[PDB]
């Protein structure tokens, strides 16, 4: 039961009590994923308009 | 002094954000018009509260906050609310139609077209900072914007602010206050893509907040306003160290150092006490031992789980009000001899304690009673993995039939992202088990 | 209308409880994976406690205490007794035990040999028994070399404890036995001891000069009915019930079952369950638990009772299924989900 | 400003649509002249969803009236709220469709469809952010069925990413005008499977039985049937017309598979003239889930609910609402699929319908709806196997192969429901 690093100020205080010792995707890569999904949406819609034109 | 920028995404983030800044202003003595009489440095200053508030030459203290939502009705509340004068229009961003509870719609379809605008507005706040610490991001798991757009924003923030910490306040979905059925999909999809971009995330389960409001506040059917006022108290407890003089958790980096030894396991369990009904005739003021002992009761945890059957990696005690170290240490001694507190062998068995003498501030007319001392314990328990297991199981039930998957594929997401995200969650559950179980 | 699910098809006990629940006309059984249940008769291993108590408006109850394995595991029970102050290392009713990991994997090998060499040098009886939870796999010997070598040949944790060389032998027959007690713990952590116990007796004369033949040393019902030649001679199925056993203690020992044995059994049951109450109690939990336990005791020639082990998924005596199972529905299930005596249990009061 | 464009086509579509605008105009305080005279701000909070705002604080329904003969729309224009509709939004021909799907879809309807789209485009161009469209029509006739589904196909071509909703009246031999209704309905159903996001299935037989058995109407009329549809349409759109919605969000949470988007609606109370008695929450909940209160003429106990949405209206105990709803689920969980967690959702609205202290509207996506398509399929095949009455359709340019394909498409839909019921 030890207390370490006691710090006090006008608005409070803090300390540590020990009970026992122990024993990314780049900007370009994000643009591709976004444009890839956008392209898939465009393909699906193009097939819908093709279906409707038939 | 180092600044913190708060980002509120989707309805949950925006409404929780509104409740927090209301509380922050009451805690710092800032009026709705932005004036702060106690602030003797007009138009400047590097005080602790300046980490969250900039100042204009006219003495207005302006939150360092951006609000983002793909539909205007929620952010319109801020524009005409009590604290409308706090923010300028650049800080409030709204689209015209939302993500329809569809992760793929918030992330891909709509996110692609608004991300650059959101970064521009955040860049403007950053240009006002002499030493930006990082970001606090508020969002739901279940919403299409809160899940889908948040994960995109977090990815871009890691690119544009590589050396900045990012913490989350995430709303975990609960059927008692949700009319959506696809939220397990959105929660898992957003956790997968956000995991490597978040240094520390505080999950709040609406189920837990809901039951506390019914149990302690005698609210038969809690509303979002009741939930958000209680949540903002817990958020205030957690961010107080950044907004007041002190030596514990003084910058965002310290949250990871003190709470997250292993990066992927960065979801601390929050526990708060006491929550007392303001309508009560008059409550008996609880002692330090009593509110400290309350931190080990499942009923006041932000996520319902059983820490008796996990292992602790870190434990922080944040006190507000009439508390002295003598009483805290005496209470900890009593609890160790009575509670099931097992730390991992590669972590010391101890507690970091912070005390702020200012007792919790209650919003006039709110549901919470004014207490003389309160505490919020942040502990990293493997027991919070119960929350992931529950969520992953609902995911598995719907995905076995591909139920609702067509809505996501229809917005340009590949079905393989589901399985990729699910396998990442299985690996996260495995990590918790390797650290907690023998 | 109450709803429950069955997730352990092999449990004879809760197959009867499920049979009774349906007979009341007020309980409905659902598919084992349906989350909208009031009562879960859960699986033995890996019961998903984390998914309980998260259904809106449903009070959910399960037939196992999460964490009770500490008491119902061979090695676990040993560690719990030695490390728990409530029981202490000087616990007078639990045979001296030691946890021994096979050398192919803390461990108490050296501590065991220290006490073993002490007995060998003091002329005292030094017979130990090696066993584990992965058994149907038991060895009884007076040489530490054989006990340790038998464990290394296996691959799971074992326990070595002192073998009761002075058991109480029934007459006629000169035969060993053990006592099974059923204890039910409800959601409020009341401890209910079933009034009816069973003595699983050995139908062979006890022989202290030959531990090789384990038929007269192991009172298991399966070993007696498979490797014993006098099965069913003295009592039907090598099962003597309390009525006959109490009458015997009066005729031969001029004492009663309550005085000479039952008081110690009730004390031991309380001590074990009160010890772990803070760890497994569901008082303030989002779900509720109850569980049926099977305590196994040994009685020596001095009428002192020893705890052998605790079973978390016990079976019942064929003659006592109806009475006990109905009692489970009465105090464990209907107490939480009431329906539209002279209790068969003995409440062991205690301080929570 | 999430605007919805309303279209009503054919006799049935215009008569039901007229009563719908009559009911909600009353709920929002809009009188027959478009002027507001309500006493609550909740009435105008979301008024722009269905109404445009003209000069002088006038509110004009965002509705387009379509028909291939003048008769019915002359009646609407002369009816109660006839003067509230935009005069330009009446688009009609003179020839009629003769209860002939081919005439509505390929010949008579093709000549009129462009002028209808011109009005649709005009209404959409003035929408701040268009949610989507809702169409009211019958499937058993010619204009609503044949031209209605033709309109849906062309609206989807021009607004591919908007939500398309319909209230579709399904024919029944018990309440029939002509013997060809199964032909027209089978042809329409396939169009709906492809081009609508949500279709509320209204069966005229269920409406009739409710009027006869429950409401005790000795001799029900089409007017009596339309009273039930009006009340039901107002209940299902409460989520959109008052604060608390969005067509796309509803679809995302109600439609787990794209083709299975056909809903069974229900309403409560359904009281006969004991009509003043206060109706408790248990009675509302019990009745709302009672088959006798549903309008698809399908026994839910024959299939399984994929998703369920209940909307309660009126000042009541929302806590008691949750207790009764959680009681119906947890007392009959055998009729709910267990692989869509928490698939029963509840919503409360404070404003009750006119003349009722409280009510409840039921919206179920049930696999039992396959029985409805089965009946239609059987009646179709009884005639088609003999090629009975086909000359009406081949005379309009259709070929028998298109009937064979429509037959196959609906039997596929039935088989798709059957696999999710097990
Ligand atoms: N605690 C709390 N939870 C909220 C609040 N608002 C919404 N939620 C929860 O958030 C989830 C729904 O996601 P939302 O945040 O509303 O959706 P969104 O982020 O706006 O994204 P969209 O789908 O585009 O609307 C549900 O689980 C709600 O219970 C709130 O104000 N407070
Ligand atoms: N220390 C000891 N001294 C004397 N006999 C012992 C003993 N340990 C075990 N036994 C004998 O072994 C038998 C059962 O052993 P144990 O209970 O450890 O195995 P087990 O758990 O597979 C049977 P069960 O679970 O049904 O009680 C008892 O009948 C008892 O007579
Ligand atoms: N509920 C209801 N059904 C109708 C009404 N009028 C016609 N129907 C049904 O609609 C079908 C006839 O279609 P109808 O609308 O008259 O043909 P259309 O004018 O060419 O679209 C038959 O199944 C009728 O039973 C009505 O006013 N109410
Ligand atoms: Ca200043
Ligand atoms: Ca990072
Ligand atoms: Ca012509
Ligand atoms: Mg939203
Ligand atoms: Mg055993
Ligand atoms: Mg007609």
């Amino acid at each position: 039961m030890e207390v370490i690093e006691l710090n006090k100020c006008t608005s409070g205080q803090s300390f540590e009590v020990i009970l026992k010792p122990p024993s990314d995707p780049s900007l370009e890569e994000i643009q591709k994923k976004l444009e890839a999904a956008e392209e898939r949406r465009k393909y699906q819609e193009a097939e819908l308009l093709k279906h409707l034109a038939e | 002094m180092r600044e913190c920028i708060s980002i509120h995404v989707g309805q949950a983030g925006v409404q929780i954000g509104n409740a927090c800044w209301e509380l922050y202003c009451l805690e710092h003595g800032i009026q709705p018009d932005g004036q702060m009489p106690s602030d003797k440095t007009i138009g400047g200053g590097d005080d602790s509260f300046n980490t969250f508030f900039s100042e204009t030459g006219a003495g207005k203290h302006v939150p360092r906050a951006v609000f983002v939502d793909l539909e205007p009705t929620v952010i319109d509340e801020v524009r005409t609310g009590t604290y409308r004068q706090l923010f300028h229009p650049e800080q409030l961003i709204t689209g015209k139609e939302d993500a329809a509870n569809n992760y793929a719609r918030g992330h891909y379809t709509i996110g692609k077209e608004i991300i650059d605008l959101v970064l521009d507005r955040i860049r403007k706040l950053a240009d006002q900072c002499t030493g930006l610490q990082g970001f606090l991001v508020f969002h739901s798991f279940g919403g299409g914007t809160g899940s889908g757009f948040t994960s995109l924003l977090m990815e871009r923030l890691s690119v544009d602010y590589g050396k900045k910490s990012k913490l989350e306040f995430s709303i975990y979905p609960a059927p008692q206050v949700s009319t959506a059925v696809v939220e397990p999909y959105n929660s898992i999809l957003t956790t997968h893509t956000t995991l490597e971009h978040s240094d520390c995330a505080f999950m709040v389960d609406n189920e837990a907040i809901y039951d506390i409001c019914r149990r302690n506040l005698d609210i038969e059917r809690p509303t979002y306003t009741n939930l958000n006022r209680l949540i903002s108290q817990i958020v205030s407890s957690i961010t107080a160290s950044l907004r007041f003089d002190g030596a514990l958790n003084v910058d965002l980096t310290e949250f990871q150092t003190n709470l997250v030894p292993y990066p992927r396991i960065h979801f601390p369990l929050a526990t708060y006490a006491p929550v007392i009904s303001a309508e009560k005739a008059y409550h008996e003021q609880l002692s330090v031992a009593e509110i400290t002992n309350a931190c080990f009761e499942p009923a006041n945890q932000m996520v319902k789980c059983d820490p008796r059957h996990g292992k602790y990696m870190a434990c922080c005690l944040l006190y507000r009000g009439d508390v002295v170290p003598k009483d805290v240490n005496a209470a900890i001694a009593t609890i160790k001899t009575k509670r099931s507190i097992q730390f991992v062998d590669w972590c010391p068995t101890g507690f970091k304690v912070g005390i702020n003498y200012q007792p919790p501030t209650v919003v006039p007319g709110g549901d919470l009673a004014k207490v003389q001392r309160a505490v919020c314990m942040l502990s990293n328990t493997t027991a919070i993995a119960e929350a992931w297991a529950r969520l992953d199981h609902k995911f598995d039930l719907m995905y076995a039939k591909r139920a609702f998957v067509h809505w996501y594929v229809g917005e340009g997401m590949e079905e393989g992202e589901f399985s990729e995200a699910r396998e990442d969650m299985a690996a996260l559950e495995k990590d918790y088990e390797e650290v907690g179980v023998d | 209308m109450y709803t429950f699910v069955v997730r352990d098809e092999n449990s004879s006990v809760y197959a009867e409880v499920s049979r009774l629940l349906l007979a009341t006309g007020q309980w409905k059984r659902l598919r084992k994976d349906n989350p909208r249940f009031n009562l879960m008769l859960g699986e033995r291993n890996r019961l998903p406690f984390g998914r309980l108590g998260h259904e809106p408006g449903l009070v959910q109850l399960v037939n196992y205490y999460r964490g009770a394995d500490k008491l119902c595991r061979k090695a676990s029970l040993v560690k719990l007794i030695k490390t728990s102050p409530e029981l202490s290392e000087s616990c007078t009713w639990f045979p001296e035990s030691y946890v021994i990991y096979p050398t192919n994997l803390t461990d108490e090998r050296e501590v065991f040999l220290a006490a073993y060499n002490r007995r060998r040098e003091g002329r005292e009886g030094n017979v130990w028994i090696a066993k584990s939870s992965a058994g149907a796999g038991i060895l009884i010997s007076s040489e530490a070399s054989e006990l340790l070598d038998f464990i290394d040949e296996q691959g799971q944790v074992h326990v070595i404890q002192k073998y009761l060389e002075k058991p109480l032998l029934l007459e006629p027959g000169h035969r060993k036995f053990d006592i099974r007690s059923w204890v039910l713990v409800d959601h409020l952590y009341n401890i209910y001891l079933y009034r009816e116990g069973v003595l699983r007796t050995s139908s062979e004369p006890y022989n202290s000069a030959n531990f090789q033949d384990k038929t007269c040393h192991l009172t298991n019902h399966c070993i007696q009915k498979e490797y014993s030649k006098n099965y069913g001679r003295y009592e039907e199925g090598n099962e003597m019930f309390f009525e006959e056993f109490n009458q015997y203690l009066m005729d031969a020992l001029n004492t009663t079952l309550e005085n000479s044995i039952l008081l110690q059994i009730k004390h031991i049951i309380r001590s074990c369950l009160m010890c772990i109450e803070p760890a497994i109690s569901t008082k303030h939990l989002h779900y509720q638990s109850f569980q049926l336990f099977g305590f196994d005791f040994m009685v020596d020639e001095e009428l002192k009772v020893w705890l052998i082990e605790v079973n978390g998924a016990p079976a019942c005596a064929q003659k006592l299924y109806a009475e006990l199972c109905q009692g489970i529905v009465d105090v464990a299930i209907s107490s939480v989900f009431p329906l539209a005596p002279t209790s068969i249990f003995i409440k062991l009061h205690h301080h929570h | 400003m999430r605007e919805i464009v309303h279209i009503q086509a054919g006799q049935c579509g215009n008569q039901i649509g007229a009563k719908f605008w009559e009911v909600i105009s009353d709920e929002h305080g809009i009188d027959p002249t478009g002027s507001y005279h309500g006493d609550s701000d909740l009435q105008l909070e979301r008024i722009n969803v269905y109404y445009n705002e003209a000069t002088g604080n006038k509110y004009v329904p965002r509705a387009i009236l379509v028909d291939l003969e003048p008769g019915t729309m002359d009646s609407v224009r002369s009816g109660p709220f006839g003067q509230i509709f935009r005069p330009d939004n009446f688009v009609f021909g003179q020839s009629g469709a003769g209860n002939n799907w081919a005439k509505g879809h390929y010949t008579e309807g093709a000549e009129l469809v462009d002028s209808v789209l011109d009005v649709v485009r005009k209404e959409s161009e003035s929408c701040d952010c268009l949610q989507g469209f809702q169409l009211t029509h019958s499937l058993g006739g010619g204009t609503g069925s044949g031209m209605g589904t033709l309109l849906i196909s062309k609206i989807r071509e021009e607004y591919p990413d908007r939500i398309m909703n319909t209230f579709s009246v399904m024919p029944s031999p018990k309440v029939s005008d002509t013997v060809v209704e199964p032909y027209n309905a089978t042809l329409s159903v396939h169009q709906l499977v492809e081009n609508t996001d949500e279709t509320y299935c209204i069966d005229n037989e269920a409406l009739y039985d409710i009027c006869f058995r429950t409401l005790k109407l000795t001799t029900p009329t089409y007017g009596d049937l339309n009273h039930l549809v009006s009340a039901t349409m107002s209940g299902v759109t409460t989520c959109l017309r008052f604060p608390g919605a969005d067509l796309r969000k509803l679809a995302v949470n109600m439609v787990p598979f794209p083709r299975l988007h056909f809903f069974m609606p229900g309403f409560a109370p359904l009281t006969s003239r004991q009509q003043y008695r206060a109706l408790t929450v248990p009675e509302l909940t019990q009745q709302m889930f009672d088959s006798k209160n549903m309008m698809a003429a399908c026994d839910p106990r024959h299939g399984r609910y994929l998703t369920v949405a209940a909307i309660f209206r009126g000042r009541m105990s929302m806590k008691e609402v949750d207790e009764q709803m959680l009681n119906v689920q947890n007392k009959n969980s055998s009729y709910f699929v267990e692989w869509i967690p928490n698939n029963v959702k509840t919503a409360v609205c404070d404003i009750p319908p006119r003349g009722l202290k409280m009510s409840a509207t039921f919206i179920g996506n049930s696999t039992a709806i396959q029985e409805l398509f089965k009946r239609i399929s059987e009646q179709f095949t009884a005639m088609f196997r003999r090629k009975a009455f086909l000359h009406w359709y081949t005379g309009e340019g259709m070929d028998e192969m298109e009937f064979t394909e429509a037959e196959s498409n609906m039997n596929d839909l039935v088989s798709e429901y059957q696999q999710y019921q097990d």
